[PDB]
């Protein structure tokens, strides 16, 4: 959807008042370690 | 008999291979 | 400066974790092989 509204910008906000959405803890990669 | 005596030349002679086998 | 948090060139792996663990084992133990000097410790 964020692909196609960008392609959309091209040739031519609900989700916006807030902030970015904090991600799932179990969804991200692993931190590589030190 | 010739197997008792056996078992104990041998564990005699490991008995002395301590002190034989003590270096190597 | 215990602050290079650089990524590891080898990173650790499970199979790594179970061959190290695995190293921890030794060879079987080795008892004093009891001496039988007369037939008292034979029978």
């Amino acid at each position: 959807l964020d692909d196609l509204e960008a392609k959309e910008n091209e040739q031519l906000n609900s989700r916006l008042r807030f902030g970015e959405a904090e991600p799932n803890l179990e969804t991200l990669p692993a931190l590589p370690d030190a | 008999q010739k197997i008792i005596e056996n078992g104990i030349r041998n564990n005699e002679m490991e008995s002395e291979g301590r002190k034989f086998g003590h270096f190597e | 400066r215990v602050k290079n948090k650089n990524p590891a060139p080898i990173q650790i792996s499970a199979e790594q974790l179970l061959r190290e663990a695995v190293e921890r084992q030794d060879v079987a133990f080795v008892p004093p092989k009891i001496n039988i000097t007369d037939l008292e410790e034979l029978q």
